[PDB]
């Protein structure tokens, strides 16, 4: 009964790193030659 | 003194707990541990070399590069001949996932993969041209695009096969005949034959030749089925079947 | 008549090339010349299902 | 009955050994010659 | 006839060279000419299995 | 019975030391002349 | 029966020391004159 909170809680770790990982977006980059 | 010897051995027990039967099957182990984590899930990508022409029209769609992580691919920009364009700048998005080497002054990029299936795009402008060409670069397929050439359709600022039968490369689209009674290699490609060998043809007569420095020799001719050589004064005679 | 093969696939779209030497991209509802309707495109395992029952894949010696 | 959790420490480890290992990917180097 | 050699074999893949010196690629399905269908690669001990019951090996002066 | 373990922990010194042996791979040197 | 684990550790140390004595290996030296 109990296993739905302990689940509750690695779920959450995970879940949280998995928005924070699709959270980011970085800038291009260009480059010049001569 | 029996003291000395039970002391001996537990002793030599103490000291080298392993032994050295025991010291070759952990090597065992560990060796097929190093090759099962080295392994490669599913199949490994097929490595080819491709070649695609890239169409500046606003109906056709930008051409795709597939890659792979940690290996690297070479692009290189030809123009409409087929002479090389020099790269006058780029634009890469998301560098976290692709790594991008270059000299700031040739026409060949160097792109390495970084992520697993993280695809994105790419931006280059060439030194002659107003339009920039773009190009996409997907990671992860069952082929992994060693090198593309890719024809452009503008002009950049630049604008045989007895070789390759010497060397033993069979011109493209031959296939085989068979020779026998000598040392001599033949291929028939536009209904001609090409033959590749060391002796010297005397009878039927050739359209073209060439030798190398130590002594081989091709030739180009139309086809028929009897030679006549003589090797090093001797005179005798070739069967050709196919 | 014309062959076409898949050059690549993520899910959702599948760019594929002609022995002509033509190059598409298509999406989950679209129309193919000399096939039909797409029904179903399967990213995993390289296949592509067609109306015509037909099945889109690589080239074999380019693949 | 408690070898599934003594079994689970060291395999926790060497699970976290592996990913971790599976994890880097490093940059390319060019050589330049003249 | 035409002889063909491992040059090299990881999991999945087979580099093979023939006695005409051409370089060829395999996997697990795949055509080989003159040797037939592919139906098993097995990357240790060296032995490729065909569908026509051949095996495909490293030279033997040269392995 | 006990001298399984006393066993383990010898042997466990032994393959550890054994395997940290196995891990190394140096670089080569090349030298110039002139 | 004691005296096997007396003899175990004079002997431990003496044997200790013949295999360090065993290991070690020195680089030879190279005499230019002029």
């Amino acid at each position: 009964q109990q296993e739905i909170q302990q689940r509750t809680s690695d779920m959450l770790t995970a879940a949280t790193q998995l928005v924070q990982d699709w959270k980011q977006v970085e800038t291009q980059v260009y480059t010049e030659g001569t | 003194e029996v003291i000395d010897k039970k002391a001996f051995k537990d002793m030599t027990r103490n000291l080298y707990p392993l032994n050295p039967e025991q010291v070759v099957k952990l090597k065992q182990i560990y060796e097929t541990s190093e090759y099962a984590k080295a392994a490669t899930p599913g199949t490994p990508p097929k490595p080819t070399a491709t070649s695609q022409f890239v169409n500046l029209s606003p109906g056709s769609t930008p051409p795709v590069i597939r890659l792979s992580q940690g290996f690297v691919s070479s692009l290189v920009f030809l123009d409409s001949t087929g002479a090389p364009w020099p790269i006058a700048a780029y634009d890469l998005g998301d560098p976290s996932s692709f790594n991008i080497q270059w000299d700031k002054t040739s026409n060949t990029l160097m792109i390495q993969a970084t992520k697993l299936y993280n695809y994105g795009n790419l931006a280059v402008r060439l030194r002659g041209l107003n339009t920039p060409v773009m190009l996409t670069l997907i990671p992860g397929q069952k082929a992994v695009d060693y090198r593309v050439d890719l024809r452009v359709q503008g002009y950049g600022p630049n604008a045989d096969l007895l070789l390759h039968v010497l060397e033993g490369v069979p011109p493209p689209g031959s296939r085989r005949l068979v020779v026998s009674g000598g040392d001599a290699r033949a291929w028939l490609s536009n209904e001609k034959m090409y033959v590749r060998t060391n002796l010297t043809i005397l009878s039927p007569g050739w359209l073209a030749s060439m030798t190398s420095a130590d002594g081989t020799h091709a030739y180009e001719m139309q086809k028929s089925p009897v030679l006549l050589v003589s090797w090093h004064g001797k005179v005798m005679q070739l069967k050709v079947e196919g | 008549r014309i062959i076409y093969y898949i050059q690549a696939v993520i899910p959702g779209r599948a760019w594929l090339i002609g022995s002509n030497g033509s190059t598409l991209t298509v999406r989950e509802g679209s129309k193919i010349p000399g096939y039909g309707m797409v029904k179903l495109i399967d990213s995993l395992q390289g296949r592509i299902l067609t109306s015509s029952g037909q099945v889109i894949k690589f080239s074999q010696e380019d693949s």
